[PDB]
């Protein structure tokens, strides 16, 4: 219950297959620039 | 001229009959000469295109300015090499070309020292090394494999002894092994015209162990006419310099383990008795990895028994394909 | 706080009012109430946003750079090698958003003409003209401190 | 890797226990039939 | 990696011996890419 349990739920984590992308691999950078520059896609200044 | 199509129609007959033939010795080349660009050859086109640090098989008789010789390439054909003297004409032919090749300058000076061309000019001069164009080597390398240490100690002999046992099993009928259990790196060739020629002279070097390590030359080259492939069991030598200038210029293999971490640990696994030797056992290994790669002919780098037992298998099989 | 700094939030904001903006705000996209003078000015000089007409910068523009110089993007140190990186930057925009509009594109990315005045152009020269005033300053200073021998 | 290396050639260089030759021998060939994947 | 860059660097200097006669890779998951990313960001501060 304590030891075994937490290696199943250890070793889903560690080898979780990304969701899909069908693997471009054609851009560069991605990591965290992705989505940062997606921010300034789609950014709104609040209006009062 | 008929002349000299009829001496190349009887070079080209010669050369087809003996295109089956045993070979007859071999040369060493110190020179970058190519041998199919000199107008001089009795047969033009069957030259060869060989660069320094390469191996030459002269078969037949030809004349004393040209012979008849083959290289250890795979594939290459029956080609022409100059004779010795011949390549000493040729290297006088090289610095010829140039404006001057004595002592007097041409730096603005024309028509006020003419400066006939002394002894010094000619090849008589400059004799205090005088290395021959040619070297005598036996017709196949012999084999000699440096341990990653030091030779004639447990952690070492095991190295090569399981590899003595392969290249017996494997390659039986045709490979000859051969211990050298006496020195090998007094290997002199411009020392004197004879040191210690006879025994009773009861001379310093005649009563030495010049006479037999000199003795020992010769048999390698005894082993190598007869066509059968020879290694080397030096328990002496431990360096690629030590016996690289002598005049056997053999294959060297290399047998050495990735780090020294793993090399002592190695050493414990024997037991105390190789404790004391330890310490010479260490710097005796570092100094072959500061030796540059170029000089070993083939390096074993690896781990595993059977693929370093291959690495070495296909390597003479290039040298058995190469020299037939 | 862009929208708070501006009560309209047109999206257009004077140049002078950055170097306050970016103060108030913290590390690592702001530079925080205690940045010297010199650091702050070092990263205007990389961020190189141009200017308008009006003397305002754009808030989407704006936001760009300030990811650019934060994550260091493609960041060529200088030369000809600039022009290649946004190309190459645009064309990776426009294969991982096909639908994103061209003038969208030019003011994320901006095309760099030579004759456009950049942010970073206006806080090199104030830099320069500070360090010749010093450079002066101690030059009159050396001049007197050697005379009064 | 090396220690299977000199393994290999101490069995070869090798081909009371200790008075007993016929032992060393046998212990030799026992040695061998373990490692067998039968 | 290490036995097939040892693999590699092998069978090109075997076949310096030779000269004379004459990629495979599954999907990282989420937590590698991630953990990947982190240690390229932690070593630029070097």
């Amino acid at each position: 219950p304590f030891f075994f349990v937490n290696i199943f739920v250890a070793l889903i984590i560690i080898t979780f297959q990304e969701q899909g992308d069908k693997m471009m691999e054609e851009y560069s950078l991605e990591k965290n620039e992705r989505a940062c520059i997606d921010f300034a896609i789609s950014a709104k200044p609040l209006t009062r | 001229e008929s002349a000299r199509r009829e001496v190349e129609s009887q070079a080209q007959q010669q050369l087809e009959r003996a295109k089956h033939k045993p070979v007859a010795f071999a040369v060493r080349t110190n020179v970058s000469y190519c041998g199919v660009l000199d107008e001089e050859c009795p047969v033009q086109g069957s030259g060869v295109n060989f660069e320094a640090k390469d191996f030459l098989h002269i078969k037949e008789k030809y004349s004393n300015d040209w012979w008849i010789g083959r290289l250890v390439k795979e594939g290459g054909d029956i080609a022409f090499i100059p004779s010795p003297q011949r390549l000493e004409s040729i290297r006088l032919k090289q610095e010829q070309k140039a404006r001057r090749s004595g002592n007097p300058s041409s730096l603005s000076d024309i028509g006020n020292r003419r400066s006939p061309p002394p002894s010094l000019a000619k090849q008589k001069q400059k004799q205090a090394e005088h290395v021959p164009p040619y070297d005598v080597v036996p017709s196949m390398r012999p084999v000699v494999l440096v341990g990653p240490s030091l030779k004639g100690y447990e952690v070492t002999d095991m190295m090569q002894k399981a590899l003595f046992d392969f290249l017996k099993h494997r390659f039986d009928g045709r490979i000859s092994i051969t211990r050298v259990t006496a020195d090998l790196s007094l290997a002199k060739r411009s020392v004197l015209n004879n040191p210690g020629k006879r025994t009773i002279i009861e001379r310093s070097s005649a009563r030495s162990s010049i006479a037999e390590v000199q003795s020992e030359i010769e048999r390698i080259f005894e082993l190598a006419k007869s066509l059968q492939l020879v290694v080397l069991d030096a328990d002496t030598i431990n360096h690629p310099a030590q016996l690289a200038k002598t005049s056997l210029a053999p294959i060297i293999v290399f047998v050495k383990v990735s780090s020294p971490k793993v090399l002592q640990r190695l050493i414990r696994s024997r037991g105390k008795s190789q404790m004391k030797h330890l310490t010479v056992q260490m710097m005796a290994y570092d100094k072959l990895v500061q030796c540059p790669p170029e000089s070993f002919d083939v390096i074993l780098d690896e781990n595993q028994l059977e693929d370093a037992c291959e690495h070495l298998a296909e390597y003479l099989e290039v040298y058995w394909r190469a020299t037939h | 706080v862009w929208a708070e700094y501006d009560p309209a939030a047109w999206g257009r904001m004077p140049y002078l009012d950055m170097y306050q903006m970016l103060r108030h705000m913290s590390p690592p996209l702001g530079l925080g109430k205690k940045c010297p003078a010199r650091v702050a000015y070092k990263r205007l000089l990389r961020m190189d946003l141009p200017v308008a007409d009006d003397n305002t910068v754009h808030f989407n523009s704006t936001l760009m750079a300030l990811i650019r110089t934060a994550l260091d993007i493609k960041i060529a140190k200088g030369g000809a090698d600039k022009q290649q990186m946004d190309a190459e930057l645009r064309k990776e925009m426009m294969a991982i958003w096909p639908n994103l509009s061209q003038k969208t594109l030019d003011l994320l990315v901006t095309p760099h003409k030579s004759t456009d005045l950049t942010v970073g152009k206006i806080y090199a020269a104030m830099m320069i003209m500070e360090y010749y005033r010093q450079s002066k300053a101690k030059k009159l200073q050396a001049m007197r401190e050697e005379q009064d021998r | 890797g090396y220690m299977e290396w000199i393994s290999k050639a101490e069995e070869v260089i090798l081909a009371s226990t200790f008075f007993h030759k016929k032992e060393r021998r046998m212990r030799f060939y026992i040695r061998r039939m373990v490692k067998t994947q039968a | 990696e290490e036995e097939e860059a040892a693999n590699q660097k092998l069978a090109l200097q075997k076949a310096k011996e030779v000269a004379e006669v004459s990629n495979q890779k599954p999907a990282k998951s989420v937590w590698e890419q991630r953990t990947s990313e982190m240690r390229k960001q932690n070593l630029l501060a070097s």
